[PDB]
């Protein structure tokens, strides 16, 4: 059950783009979407819920 | 006598109730820039409420709203929202899925950006470059939170 | 690049990279999401299928293999308030909103 | 995009396996079948992505 | 889905399918007209003119 | 004294019912076919035909309709449909897994193609070689929804 | 392969392929599978294995 909550909560996934194509017509915003990111410090490691 | 079951079941179509589940931060996002700093000022043009069948058609008739569930769910983090609805012809059955449209105030005459002109720099909050009386460039501080067509709908600067 | 266009030696020096563009960084609470019932690789699975174009397997077409794609629709991934558009499920079976 | 379809499923291949062919860069790829969800009718039947 | 009393869900009524782009990232187009085509590099050691 | 389960079960086999299900967006996308599409209207024919069994053979005896449930399930959106079969020679039992066809409106000046006559291209698109005045072939893209014993009904092009 | 077999300037003309065979293709019915509750990975796994 640790193995596979660290395998859920350490992660990096690929999210996607808030203007991504095909786009609807007369779209102006286009960014790329930051989701999980990989973890860092031990502090982090140490807050992961079971 | 009192059995569980049922033999049969009669309902009444006419009206039709519409329940609405609206997340929790919503609406405490809502009351908190409503009441405080912006404006939103409903102004009783706020219990119609028109709803939409799941193919996309618009039905005809208008409804209104009366409130009956002010608490949470603890599974799904929502309040129930109740509408009354008119069902003349039995377009409406008891199950349905459908979209309520409810008005959450209506703004006053402020402002309107174009997405172009607004961008992101400094690190944080949003940027936007203005031109003064003297033709010079100066850089403004926004507070542009929400999308209304491809404009922002923005508060401050 | 400050000490750039000042030099007389060199002209039109540029990066050839592209200049920092802003993103939109999501964060979901994990502690609520976990109170409410709501599994973490089913929120995973659904940000990276609805946003992110996943790619399932293989089909035929004419004779020749080609692919299958799953991705939410087109209006529905346009604006930054259009991510509260998605659902979840529960582990007792109810939708929780993407923005709870 | 039947352009960029026929010139992948077609062309390419040919011309994948001559003297000196050692990339190609073509605009565009093949069919796909695209399956676009919608997240509404998602929910009305309590169903994910997955 | 499919209950046992023969009521279900197929895929048209949560998503619509159609043969799209396997991707929607380049495009091009040659003289206004659209187009699509094949660029084609040179393996290294192969004479550039057979 | 009334105990839950049962000892025996006694039941009568003539006549039988025919409990089908149909999804709810395709009942009221007929209503809305039936007043503004394409208009249709089936008559004193709206009794039924036949069902289909297991194996895909067809019945000889034809039934009835009256309907039974006017309600919406949450989990699928479909309504259920009872019919009444007659059942001389218990041919039918209960819980056999049945497909009923029923009738919609009767679309008139309706244009049916035959099989060989319509293909399919790349990005699939349906369409036809048909010869114009000119002495000439096209290509028309048609709109072909549904087939009819062994043509197809082509509702544009 | 009959018009190779009129002509004079050859002899025992042949494919080096096999000839056509019956072939025994089983359909299920998804439907019905899925409404009496078996779902359809078993099914998969049943034919391949057994």
């Amino acid at each position: 059950d640790v193995s596979s909550a660290i395998q859920a909560q350490n992660v990096q996934i690929s999210s996607g783009q808030l203007g991504g194509l095909p786009a609807v017509k007369g779209q102006q915003l286009n960014a790329t979407i930051i989701g999980k990111t990989r973890l860092q410090t031990a502090e982090q490691f140490e807050n992961i819920l079971l | 006598n009192g059995q569980a079951n049922a033999m049969a079941t009669v309902q009444q179509l006419d009206p039709i109730y519409v329940d609405v589940t609206q997340p929790s931060t919503a609406l405490l996002r809502l009351r908190r820039e409503l009441a405080s700093g912006q404006l939103e000022r409903a102004g009783d043009n706020a219990a119609k409420v028109s709803l939409k069948l799941e193919d996309g058609s618009q039905y005809p008739l208008e409804g209104r709203l009366e409130f009956s569930e002010v608490s949470v769910d603890e599974g799904t983090g929502s309040v129930t929202i109740r509408a009354v609805f008119p069902n003349p012809n039995n377009e409406l059955l008891p199950g349905m899925f459908v979209h309520a449209q409810l008005q959450e105030g209506v703004k006053q005459k402020a402002i309107l950006a174009p997405q172009q002109g607004v961008t992101r720099d400094l690190k944080g909050q949003a940027t936007a470059l203005v031109v003064n009386a003297q033709n010079k460039v100066e850089l403004r501080v926004i507070k542009a939170d929400r999308v209304i067509g491809d404009k922002w709908l923005v508060t401050e600067g | 690049l400050m000490l750039a266009a000042q030099n007389p030696a060199l002209q039109r020096v540029r990066p050839n990279g592209m200049s920092d563009e802003p993103q939109y960084k999501l964060e979901i609470d994990d502690e609520k999401a976990s109170a409410l019932g709501v599994s973490l690789a089913d929120i995973n699975s659904t940000v990276s299928i609805a946003w992110g174009s996943s790619y399932v397997n293989d089909f035929i077409d004419r004779g020749r293999v080609k692919r299958v794609y799953l991705q939410g629709r087109p209006d529905a991934r346009m604006n930054p308030d259009d991510l509260s558009k998605w659902y979840v499920r529960n582990d007792k079976g109810e939708m929780v909103p993407f923005n709870a | 995009e039947d352009l960029s379809n026929y010139i992948v499923s077609n062309i390419q291949d040919p011309l994948s396996r001559t003297k000196g062919v050692g990339d190609f860069q073509v605009f565009g790829s093949q069919y796909s079948m695209r399956i676009w969800l919608d997240p509404a009718k998602l929910n009305s039947y309590q169903l994910t992505p997955g | 889905k499919v209950n046992p009393d023969g009521s279900q869900v197929r895929l048209k009524d949560v998503a619509d399918v159609g043969l799209g782009g396997q991707d929607y990232s380049i495009n091009a187009q040659f003289n206004g007209s659209p187009a699509s085509g094949i660029a084609i590099k040179l393996a290294t050691g192969a004479n550039a003119l057979d």
